[PDB]
């Protein structure tokens, strides 16, 4: 319908052209079949073939709801297997918080977009599909499109492609009208009075249609109500759409999670922790799970959250994106973004990345960065941070920290709790402290070992252990040495793998025994750890490695 | 003008990579300087039924387009490294002084074969995904394609022929998108010259932006053991640790002597004695140490490694090398900054120097987290070229031991 030129389409390197049978159908639906082609058939939209082609696809029809009226599904899975890959539609969906606040906006959507944009005619002999025959006897009648077919790969993207086109002029001449496109809608926003607004909005109208694209006059939506892809959109504010939920299934659990995450956008401080390690082992969506109080003490809250209904705003350009960050239990975070002092654009939550051994301060630079990331996608600009850490403790983390880190503009916001460094190990042998070679060992297939230690004092220890790694021991022994030891110790290990996981100063882990370490070495007044390589003829080790590797 | 064709090599589809999302003033600058590109046919819009894409970036008063053309180099350059390759003189390393000119805008004049264009494909992003990207291909030869030189090598070599006669004691060497000058003049003197040969440049139609490196000077850093008068148990045993690693590095190491002082079980801070026979162990392994690594040899079929650790103080240590143990260069920068613009500086400086000496880029392994480099790296860079890289997450638990 469109004079728009056409795209080059074409089959992938080695493949060919799809050759399926049509199945036998109701007569009552074959007849509407015809109606239906016939009409298209009068509109250019496709034309009848001959024999000669040796393409087919299959085609059916479906009561149309209620309506009643039936309609034409063709099935192209085979085509689209066949057909080449395109440059992909978008698939992030805009974020009604980066939608600039217009005074007027107008929702414009095209009437049978696909249908309305020429085929590379070279390929159209691919799109062909039989009408079955009312009696097996008759040969059924055969078609091909000459525009752009529902089910095909290539659709939406030459649709998009070719309304980009359309745009580019107009879009040129009137730079105070602002177009954003999403699959069939175009949706235009300006600052204009509402007369120039809608006189554009014709002339916009006006152009589309000169290229075959039709769109409502004055049965375009109303505003107030914009339900678009979850959410409301007034002209004042955006929500989510109303969220509903008492069962206990699994895939009633994934529902539920899903749902609470996408409340999490503005609704502040949704959980999802407890619920979401219900989602262990899955895979049987029928499963019932036991609610946990820890859970079902988690979707109490959540309802009461739910209960208040909340909006966020548009943005605006000429001023500041702020974001402010709070911890929130356990290796969960939550965040606002906003501009106003209390009207949020967004909000959302970030929780512990998956690894062991983590730590707040490690954490809380994750969090700025998955935010900072967030805030370029939908604004284009970084936030100005609002976060719970004092410059003297992320000065002090930063210096000593073996990665390069960094966190842009940033304000302390005295609002407890405090991301801190629960401790700090000396950088230097420490007088007068007791002196502790620890060492442990274990036998790989007995799942069995020992852990000790032996200081200068000549004090001595060993204690047997059972289902250990030699890992396990070889931290067990660190954790031997704190237990018995001052408040000033000295500790000397050759297992790489304990010396690590205590220097990268863990906040706490999944270990408990890392726990036991960590709540051994805040009590400590002063702990400095040494590292020696293993069997080389060193000290205390050879002495400790004799206790407990025999 | 003809086109030289341009295959890919065998069996290999082009590139097809996510453009990492931009700011809006990177955004407009890229919408600018791609909308002039295209007024003067260098680049054209293009279908979706160009599936391919290699990510675009603005670096910088006025903005800079870059490409990262990694991808499709490591699926062309490299048919291209032999068919049409481009030779590296051993003596631009011992220069003086060499000078780093841009002459990517030569490569605007070469058309690039048809059949090719297509997997030059770039996306310029949107904010919000307001709109779709707008798609583009190149024409000409682009700037950050490394077949764009080899191409190009014949004419480059027209142009220079007059001035390497009339100065046949200065080294010519083209990366891509750079010529690297080296002369063993006064600077003064090599600074005349650069700004002869820009001019020469100019009369034969190519522009060059209107630094100085001096590689004579560049030195390795060796490992130094500590030299105290008084020796803590510590003290020793964190030198037998260092020791026991340079065993690695260097074969002759010691430890017999110095690890008997380490009989008992003492307090770190308690003062030992240095036996006369540790003395000497200590005093031959310092010897071998200050001895040049000698016996590794850079193997052209093979990848170089730049590895990189932070020191304190606006202080980064290096190696670079092809084998673990086996290091064909190491040093260390110090600062006169954020961590990653001392990072990015680093890693600047040490692809260039990897240039002069082998031709060659390596492929660092960075000590930040991804999403942070990911994030700021274009905001600090200056070069034309983009080394390959990977994210080291694991602390280099062994002491620096690397000064
Ligand atoms: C006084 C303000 C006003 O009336 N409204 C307002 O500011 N917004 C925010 C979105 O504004 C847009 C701005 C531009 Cl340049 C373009 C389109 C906009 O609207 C969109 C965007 C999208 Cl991706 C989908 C849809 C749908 N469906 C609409 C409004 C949103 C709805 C109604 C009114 C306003």
């Amino acid at each position: 319908i469109s004079p728009i030129e056409t795209v080059p389409v074409k089959l992938k390197p080695g493949m060919d052209g799809p050759k399926v049978k049509q199945w036998p159908l109701t007569e009552e639906k074959i007849k509407a079949l015809v109606e239906i082609c016939t009409e298209m058939e009068k509109e250019g939209k496709i034309s009848k073939i001959g024999p000669e082609n040796p393409y087919n696809t299959p085609v059916f029809a479906i009561k149309k709801k209620d309506s009643t009226k039936w309609r034409k599904l063709v099935d192209f899975r085979e085509l689209n297997k066949r057909t080449q890959d395109f440059w992909e539609v978008q698939l992030g969906i805009p974020h009604p918080a980066g939608l600039k606040k217009k005074k007027s906006v107008t929702v414009l959507d095209v009437g049978d977009a696909y249908f309305s944009v020429p085929l590379d005619e070279d390929f159209r002999k691919y799109t062909a599909f039989t009408i079955p025959s009312i009696n097996n006897e008759t040969p059924g009648i055969r078609y091909q499109y000459n525009v752009l077919p529902q089910g095909w790969k290539g659709s939406p993207a030459i649709f998009q492609s070719s309304m980009t086109k359309i745009l580019e002029p107009f879009a040129a001449q009137n730079p105070d009208i602002v177009i954003y496109q999403y699959m069939d809608d175009l949706y235009v926003g300006s600052d204009l009075e509402i007369g120039q607004h809608r006189t554009k909005i014709e002339e916009l109208r006006q152009h589309l249609l000169r290229w075959g694209l039709t769109t409502p006059d004055k049965k375009h939506q109303k505003e107030p109500p914009f339900l678009w892809m979850g959410y409301e959109l007034h002209p004042d504010k955006w929500t989510v759409q109303p969220i509903v939920l008492d069962s206990w299934t699994v895939n009633d659990i994934q529902k539920l999670v899903g749902k609470l995450n996408w409340a999490s956008q503005i609704y502040p401080g949704i959980k999802v922790r407890q619920l979401s390690k219900l989602l262990r082992g899955t895979k049987a969506l029928t499963e019932v799970i036991p609610l946990t109080e820890e859970a079902e003490l988690e979707l109490a809250e959540n309802r009461e959250i739910l209960k208040e209904p909340v909006h966020g705003v548009y943005y605006d350009p000429s001023k500041d994106l702020i974001a402010e960050i709070q911890k929130q239990g356990q290796g969960q975070w939550t965040y606002q973004i906003y501009q106003e002092p209390f009207k949020n654009l967004k909000t959302g939550k970030y929780a512990r990345m998956r690894g062991a051994h983590t730590n707040d301060v490690k954490q809380l630079t994750e969090a700025v960065q998955k935010i900072t990331t967030e805030s370029i996608v939908i604004w284009g600009k970084t936030p100005k941070f609002k976060l719970p850490i004092q410059k003297e403790t992320w000065e002090t983390w930063w210096t000593e920290y073996w990665q390069a880190t960094w966190i842009p503009e940033w304000e302390f916001v005295n609002t407890p709790p405090l991301v801190k460094l629960w401790y700090q190990l000396e950088k230097e042998p420490i007088v007068g402290a007791e002196t502790f070679y620890v060492d442990g060992a274990a036998n790989r297939e007995t799942k069995l070992g020992k852990a000790g230690y032996v200081t200068n004092k000549g004090r001595q220890k060993v204690v047997p252990l059972t289902n250990t790694t030699n890992q396990k021991t070889e931290l067990q022994a660190i954790y031997l040495a704190l237990q018995d030891s001052g408040l000033e110790v000295n500790i000397v290990t050759d297992s790489q793998y304990a010396l690590g996981i205590i220097q990268a100063q863990p906040d706490k882990s999944e270990s408990e025994l890392v726990n036991q370490i960590i709540e051994q070495l805040i009590k400590k007044e002063k702990v400095y750890l040494a590292w020696v390589p293993a069997h080389k003829g060193i000290g205390g080790n050879e002495q400790v490695d004799k206790l407990v590797s025999a | 003008i003809e086109t030289v064709p341009v295959k890919l090599k065998p069996g290999m589809d082009g590139p097809k990579v996510k453009q990492w999302p931009l700011t809006e003033e990177k955004i407009k600058a890229l919408v600018e300087i791609c909308t002039e590109m295209e007024k003067e046919g260098k680049i054209s819009k293009i279908g979706p039924e160009n599936p391919y894409n290699t990510p675009v970036f603005a670096i910088k008063t006025k903005w800079r387009k870059l490409v990262d053309f990694r991808e499709l180099n490591k699926r062309t350059q490299d048919f291209w490294e032999v068919q049409l390759g481009i030779p590296h003189p051993a003596g631009l390393k011992k220069k003086k002084s060499v000078t780093v000119l841009d002459v990517g805008d030569a490569y605007f004049s070469v058309p690039l074969d048809e059949d090719f264009r297509k997997y030059t494909a770039f996306t310029i992003p949107s904010i919000n995904n307001e709109t779709p990207g707008i798609r583009y291909q190149y024409n000409v030869l682009p700037q950050g394609w490394k077949g764009s030189p080899a191409i190009f090598q014949s004419s480059m070599t027209k142009i220079l022929e007059p001035f390497k006669k009339q100065n046949p004691d200065i080294v010519i060497y083209q990366y891509m998108d750079d010529l690297y000058v080296g002369s063993d003049l006064e600077i003064g003197q090599h600074r005349t010259k650069i700004e002869e040969l820009r001019q020469h440049l100019l009369r034969w139609g190519l522009t060059t932006p209107d630094y100085e490196l001096h590689p004579d000077k560049w030195t390795v850093q060796p490992i130094v053991l500590p030299e105290k008068d008084s020796w803590t148990v510590n003290d020793i045993q964190k030198l037998v640790g260092k020791l026991n690693w340079a065993s690695q590095i260097y074969p002759g190491i010691k430890v017999r002597q110095l690890s008997k002082l380490l009989r008992g079980t003492k307090a770190l801070t308690e003062v030992i004695p240095l036996t006369e026979e540790a003395e000497l162990e200590l005093a031959e392994n310092r010897e071998i140490l200050k001895e040049p690594v000698h016996g590794v040899y850079y193997d052209p079929s093979k990848d170089l490694i730049a590895e990189i650790q932070k020191q304190g103080q606006g202080q980064w240590t290096y190696q670079i090398y092809q084998e673990p143990f086996k290091n064909l260069k190491t040093g260390k920068y110090a600062r006169m900054t954020n961590d990653v613009k001392q990072l990015t500086e680093a890693v600047q400086k040490i692809t260039t120097e990897s240039i002069v000496i082998w031709g060659k880029t390596p492929k660092f392994k960075l000590p930040i987290q991804k999403e942070t480099w990911e994030t700021w790296w274009t905001e600090y860079w200056q070069a034309t070229w983009i080394p390959e890289w990977e994210f080291v997450n694991t602390p280099p638990l062994v002491k620096l031991w690397y000064q």
